[PDB]
């Protein structure tokens, strides 16, 4: 023609110079404390260009909504799913929405961070995309509140989710754990450890365990998120790539590192198999198979294998994590269930053919856990004229139930069959309490770090009922309680079942 | 095969035996408690607001206690600390454009195909036979090229905010403000890259628009406002502020409207003028948002409008000054221009322009006083 | 046999192939659909393969009517030398004083068999088929349901064979 | 800046000018034979330029793509769909495409037809919609062929499609009825008769029928091409609107429509009821009340009652239609199956559940066709060891099979138990055969409209293998044949079954 | 409620039962038998390819037989005799570009939410403040404004190609090709109805626009030839041929590129480029598909190239001349200009640039010898 058609459009054409956008001035460095230099001349993994990644996107999108719209609608997916598994999304994707949330101000803090123009731009692919994910976390809660089976829970988890004390841990792993400290450190959080090692794998897992449930809404919705999670993973070796050549690195980068796996593993390894065992019906696979696949194997062996001649070493905490895995998720959903009234959704006692599973999987699951189970069934933990409730029956056996301080996981020492070591100091007129060595060499420490009120300490001297209507865990009669020890349609426990148990928190520190 | 709960008959009986008569809650409106701007709620409302989760210490959050885990030192995750403004209510903030990520990643998707279907149409309809080559080979390739680097700097002075952000709404915000500032940025760089495609030897190499960034004068005092806002402003509210309500209002305006978008045309050029829509689009498309927190949030706020009207005041004559040595370096470009390209009458009438739309749009809000004869004049003092 | 292809097509194509000049490409062609086209055709022998032995008649004439006549002659001359503008002017005037359905119908088809191109131009042609069919409906479908069946087979003159 | 942001300019404010838009010049008129006048200040009932069309459009096709594409393809909706409806759907796929595409043609004409503008502008976005259509349907063809249970035939309909006898009359009523003969008359079998009576109530039926059969894509699809619809039966009113002042109308319009009535409903009548009752394994309701709701109430009643001040009256032939529709489907279904060799499909005999659904909705049903088909089985129909296909049996029992000429549909009057109407008269040394006065009238006044050769004049001494290989009616292999007389998948007929029959066509009316 | 054979146990497990084992047939394509274009068989040729129902007595049909029902007096549905143009195949025809309605939808769309959001942005930037005034009120409401017509007269031009067209891809093909046309038609006049809202006293109604173009002498030889082209041909390809490669190619170039895109931003206009943007990428979009159909498949046929390239050159030789006075009728409107504005050199350039644009890309393809020197001094005739 007139020459012919050309384009440069192509994001690598442009992409090309991006790098020479930076200039040098004096103050021309981040914002943040942090022990490291990020080398300028980072390069990074993908090419992107902003309105190439806005398409790359918008493509993804159009197939998720469409499918969710049109042919999952006509279906009626929203509604056909197990009960328990409509409860179990409602935390799911709740508590991813606020690590989604969070890795927007954690990757703004890593843009800040970075001296190259292109591992800024990494950087910002991810802020960009956590927005996305942050929408789709909230758009499973949105479309399971219009079409499920039961919205409460889905429909206000964003204020809900602060009355019960498993929200305390999620925040301390996926919110504060991504944005506060030194910007590396809040890198290994996030995306060394945190997108690696658990979201990755777990986004794939919630899908299958979905899929069985009769859940064809958060396939669409997690399967279009995880197309996104590479690039993530690139930007969190360029991390370590960016450090490796300074002196610092080898003076700090494994202890924080080991600091930032054991934060995520403390509240991943009991809640990710408490949330796939306990509220599935159908079960895909035994969370100790799966736990060690995906940390010892693929993260700890291979992952981490692929940095170690960046000095990377596999966290000297591994063994330690391992030694708890077992039994943690199991003696989480003890206390979990004994304080079913705290939470936002609805809780079911395990059924035989669940006992039969568990006990083949875990020998010894039934004398233990089976067994405690069985007696608040037949104390009538289910039925509200009982009059019972399973935190009464920690009390009158002496179990006292104690908040962690630093990740902020109830444990109950005298009971548990895990890794359970009460420490307990009192420092300038206050007490606290830890479970492990980890955290509390973090907290004597760091002991500014590590100021978080908990449940009891918030809610002493208070009957519980109050605290349930003060923040607002009502249906819209205003008088049923979004979460119930039972997940089926009839006996629903009210704020006056809850007021008759004339229950009043005691802090459990005030005893020594 | 894996069977699935939705399909397989064995396991769809057992689940659909399990379901409840009718739903266990009549309530299925996703965000019912937020409190709607526009009567009914939104989607983008109630996929948006109080995703962040603030304790009630932080204005307006819903949450109680503090942070779980804070920086060495003590500093909070969030805090009041890190901005002077105040408010009773930091999700009161609400884009009128309604934007979540989807709409915003669809908008500039098309934006982008269409980008390549336009320039497949204009290299194969010849148009660059029109042009200009002073124009192209000098002030495209070196000026306009040159300004990329004073929206990449401005893109930059966001990634406090993306951190330190009090509100979800303000972060999506601020986010996607950011994000179309290095949009415009990699535009010029495509431009450029189009034209060494199209041009025999033109080169889409950045070291001749860099080194008139760095080291030119009709960007000079451009440079070191753009380096100060970015890397010296360590409030996220002074930054976002001053960028779209002090500098890219005027000297940005000027350069990109009264400049460029009106010579360009005059030297046979539509290609840089489709780019510049682009760049004009999302300007106006940010100003409504950034005109709604910081003038109907926060300039009007119920408790603390007097006390932000007066901080953002002083931060209009902090970064007045700079802004104006900005536009009174860039008048020296003129000089460089064809004879009879424009003259003093026409270069005034553009200056008044972009202060009168300044003050309509941005200082009459926050009542400041300024004085557009003088800003004028300071600005023209650079002109010869 | 063979739909598609067989011996009947193949004697065509080579006798097709040998007319060496307009004037006998296109005797053939006009010859060929008064025997073997429309209800009023010679003989229904052909009726499995004459639609496509008419079109490889149809390319032969057209390529040699493209080879003999100049430019103008080409889209103003019928390929027998007539003014296909005269030839249309008076088959419409014809028409228009058709007395009936019966003469009407004879002289649209007639002209079809006569002038379709390649013999006259197409803009000729199908401004033919505008006028002339405009004609032909309006006398057919004015009481088109009044007269019996058993008087409507005797106007048309079938053998009735039921 | 300085003023308000407007676009507004919306496709309402720019099409409040279109009218404008054409001038007067005197060859400003069609160039196609009509002996209406259509008046030039119709107006039309959707304002819409080009813009927003494609807008409004490419909405509904992110939903529809996306469902097929996302959700459709990992539930795996292609393939768990019962063996008969698959069949079903290569024919009611296809078929359905040659309107849609036969429909952009006689829209055009109609565009051209048209005087203002906006009646031109109406047309305009019906030959866009059945562009769409078009694609629409081949997609199915498309998906289906790519991801289910039977690939061949869905695959290579558009050459397939060409061995069989019903698929000549589908191109009567679909591809010949919409663009050949008076641009009104054409308009009238389209929009007025061919939509407005039959494609619009087929679109959302096809849909029932597919969702009780487990057909989730065909939903998906033809729900989309639903919503377009409305607009093309605006444009069939808006056409009588724009002749009704000429007194051209007077004298024709009514025999005009009662002639498009009469073509669209003598095939659609058999061959509907055919495939929804005999193409499917579960059933929605009986033909005969769907028949007599949809053309009876729903068009015979209110749709043509509303234009009964443009004096249009019902058709004349209404209630012959009704007479010979009771048993019309069943009497097809025998012949179909008979001549089973010729589809690009696979059939099934009725089974013992549908012959008693069959026999209570249609009283005398198995003492007729049951006792026909129980025969045809007892001989080994669907076992290609026997030797023996149901033709055969029409031949030994000397029941003649026929072809219409005007219709194309064939017909068995001997045999059936609706009308046995046979009409053949010689003219010019050629025999045609009718099977009612309607269409025997239309022969008669017009014989150079209905030239079309049948089947046993083109197969005519003709062996049936030779004809199926040379037509392509074979699978990959080059051995099995496309067509079925069963649905199961073993023991598939093979072209040497068919050759051992010596089965050679023979023209029936050289009996005569 | 309401139960559906996927997810209901009971029917399900029924359909199931009856499933084959494998697909009873591994070819599982669709259009397999279709001889791809580019190696690999497309999605647009498989959902396009062979959906119309020719018998093979239409060059490439795959049916047989006569048509079920004809018009009266036997006119066949399709046939040989509606175009002068005859070839080896009619199915032979690919869309370079490969639209099959999804993506040609999809694509207009983006171009209308940005035109959309483009406006929203130029009005409340205020641009109109920098654009002369005899300008707007005069070329673009008189001069633009009537070419509307032309526009929408070469649409109209393509309803009889519609239903004449003898396959499925040429008719696919001229449907977008007529559509595109009255698209650009109505962004003319959606220009004119922006410019009303912004500017006091613009007169958005077509009376204007409509009396040049039926009673101006400036469009007059455009509008006969329009006239013509429209309503005066009968053989469906002549009128797409003729439209495409000959009258649109020198004329509708030469005003569109030529004049208003050229001297538009020498008023200070960007918004007539804006939609001239459109129109430039559709006439390229369209220029590929004309090129495939009448020059790879019709004009280089291995039977009836040298038949088809003397009617082609009957053609270009028939609509050379009244494209000619359409364009000398054109050059009337140079004197209405405002002084200083053009000169002949700039004109007589501008005039070589579309008749050798024309010669390579349409012209050369058919040998039809054309001289441009000729041609330009012929159209010069009526500059003053
Ligand atoms: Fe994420
Ligand atoms: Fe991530
Ligand atoms: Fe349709
Ligand atoms: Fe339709």
């Amino acid at each position: 023609a007139a020459n012919r058609a050309p384009t440069s459009v192509n994001a690598q054409e442009v992409h090309r110079w991006l790098q020479s956008f930076n200039w040098d001035f004096k103050n021309n460095r981040t914002k943040y404390a942090t022990k490291y230099k990020m080398a300028n001349e980072t390069k990074e993994q993908f090419k992107l260009i902003a309105k190439e990644y806005a398409r790359m996107e918008a493509v993804k999108d159009e197939r998720q909504f469409g499918s969710l719209q049109v042919a999952l609608t006509r279906l009626n997916a929203g509604v056909r799913v197990h009960p328990k598994w409509n409860e179990t999304m409602k935390v799911v994707s709740n508590f991813l929405e606020v690590g989604e949330y969070n890795a927007i101000a954690a990757t703004g803090m890593l843009w800040d961070s970075a001296q190259a123009a292109e591992q800024k731009n990494g950087y910002l692919a991810q802020v960009l995309d956590e927005i996305r994910h942050t929408h789709q976390c909230a758009y499973v809660n949105y479309y399971f509140a219009k079409n499920g089976q039961d919205p409460a829970g889905h429909n206000d988890a964003r204020r809900t989710r602060t009355i019960g004390p498993l929200w305390k841990g999620m925040k301390r792993v996926f919110s504060d754990g991504f944005i506060s400290g030194d910007a590396v450190e809040c890198s290994l959080n996030l995306q060394l450890v945190g997108e690696a090692c658990f979201t990755n794998p777990l986004i794939v897992a919630v899908t299958e365990w979905a899929a069985a449930n009769g859940d064809e809404i958060t396939p669409t919705v997690f399967l279009s998120i995880e197309t996104d999670e590479l690039r993530h993973m690139a930007n969190g070796y360029q991390t370590v790539v960016s450090i490796a050549n300074d002196p610092a690195s080898a003076k700090y980068l494994n202890t924080d590192l080991n600091n930032a796996f054991w934060t995520q593993q403390k509240y991943f390894t009991p809640v990710l198999g408490m949330l796939f065992e306990y509220g599935s019906k159908f079960k895909v696979e035994p969370w100790v198979k799966t736990w060690d696949r995906w940390v010892y194997e693929d993260w700890g062996g291979i992952w981490i294998g692929r940095l170690g001649k960046y000095g990377v070493e596999s966290p000297r905490s591994l063994k330690d994590a391992k030694q708890d895995a077992y039994w943690a998720h199991h003696d989480l959903y003890l206390l979990a269930y004994a304080l079913w009234p705290t939470g936002f959704f609805r809780l079911a006692l395990p059924d035989q053919e669940e006992m039969e599973w568990f006990e083949a999987n875990y020998p010894g699951w039934y004398d233990h856990y089976g067994k405690i189970y069985e007696e608040w069934r037949a104390r009538g933990c289910e039925d509200p004229s009982s009059g019972f409730i399973p935190l009464m029956w920690f009390i009158e056996n002496n179990h006292p139930i104690y908040i962690d301080r630093v990740s902020q996981v109830p444990f109950c020492p005298s009971l548990a069959k895990g890794a359970s070591t009460l420490r307990v100091h009192e420092y300038n007129g206050e007490m606290h309490t830890f479970s492990d060595q980890w955290g509390e060499r973090m907290w004597l420490a760091e002991p500014e770090r590590y100021e978080c009120q908990n449940i009891f300490e918030q809610y002493e001297g208070r009957e519980l009922s109050e605290v349930i209507a003060e923040l607002h865990g009502l249906r819209s009669d205003g008088k049923t309680l979004i979460a119930q020890p039972h997940v089926r349609g009839d006996k629903l426990w009210t704020l006056d079942d809850i007021k008759r148990l004339n229950c009043v928190f005691k802090n459990p520190v005030k005893a020594f | 095969e894996r069977r699935r709960g939705l399909t397989d008959p064995e396991m769809a009986a057992v689940i659909l035996k399990a379901l409840p008569e009718a739903p266990l809650d009549g309530n299925n409106k996703m965000g019912y408690f937020v409190t709607p701007r526009w009567k009914r709620l939104t989607e983008y409302e109630a996929l948006t607001v109080y995703a962040q989760p603030n304790a009630d210490w932080i204005a307006g959050g819903l949450d109680w206690g503090d942070w779980t885990q804070k920086f060495h030192g003590g500093r909070p995750s969030w805090g009041n600390e890190t901005t002077e403004l105040r408010t009773v209510d930091w999700f009161k903030h609400r884009d009128p454009l309604r934007r979540w990520h989807a709409p915003y990643v669809k908008d500039k998707a098309e934006e982008w195909r269409y980008t390549d279907r336009f320039l497949q149409g204009y290299s194969a309809d010849g148009q660059i036979r029109a042009m200009n080559p002073t124009w192209r080979t000098s002030s495209c390739n070196r000026y306009w090229g040159a300004f990329l680097f004073n929206e990449y700097g401005l893109f930059n002075a966001h990634s406090q905010g993306a951190r330190e952000a009090l509100s979800d709404v303000t972060r999506v915000s601020l986010a996607f403000w950011g994000f179309d500032k290095i949009d415009i940025a990699q535009m010029i760089q495509l431009e450029r890259g189009f034209l060494a495609k199209i041009v025999p030897g033109f080169d889409e190499s950045t070291a001749v628009p860099k080194a008139e960034w760095t080291n030119g004068e009709v960007y000079k005092s451009a440079r070191l406002a753009v380096e100060g806002l970015w890397q010296e402003v360590f409030d996220w509210n002074e930054s976002a502020f001053s960028v779209h309500a002090v500098y890219d209002a005027l000297f940005g305006q000027f350069v990109r409207r009264e400049f460029f978008q009106r010579l360009a045309p005059r030297f046979g050029d539509n290609l840089t003028p489709f780019f510049i829509n682009q760049a004009q689009t999302y300007f106006q498309i940010a100003k409504q948002g950034v005109q709604d927190l910081y003038y109907n949030c926060l300039g009007d706020d119920p408790e603390f409008s007097d006390y932000n009207r007066t901080v953002m005041r002083n931060w209009t004559g902090k970064w007045l000054e700079p802004t104006i040595a900005a536009l009174r370096d860039f008048m020296g470009l003129f000089a460089k221009l064809p004879a009879g390209t424009t003259d003093k009458e026409e270069i005034t009438a553009s200056l008044y322009r972009v202060v009168d739309d300044w003050i309509e749009d941005y200082a009459s809000a926050i009542d400041f006083k300024a004085d557009r004869d003088q800003i004028v004049k300071a600005v023209l003092a650079g002109l010869k | 046999l063979g739909i598609h292809s067989n011996d009947t097509r193949d004697a065509w194509v080579n006798k097709i192939a040998h007319v060496n000049t307009l004037e006998k490409a296109a005797e053939m062609l006009k010859q060929f659909r008064m025997d073997h086209t429309t209800p009023f055709r010679n003989s229904y022998e052909l009726d499995n393969d004459y639609l496509w032995i008419e079109a490889k008649l149809e390319e032969k004439v057209a390529v040699l009517k493209a080879r003999a006549f100049n430019e103008v002659d080409f889209r103003h001359k019928t390929a027998f030398g007539e003014d296909a503008k005269s030839v249309l002017d008076g088959t419409v005037a014809k028409m228009n004083a058709a007395k009936d359905k019966w003469e009407a119908e004879k002289i649209h088809i007639g002209f079809r068999q006569a002038y379709k191109p390649p013999i006259m131009p197409v803009n000729y042609f199908l401004d033919g088929e505008r006028q002339l069919g405009t004609r032909l409906m309006e006398l057919r479908n004015l009481n088109y349901y009044d007269t019996p069946l058993e008087e409507l087979r005797k106007q048309r003159g079938v053998r009735v064979v039921h």
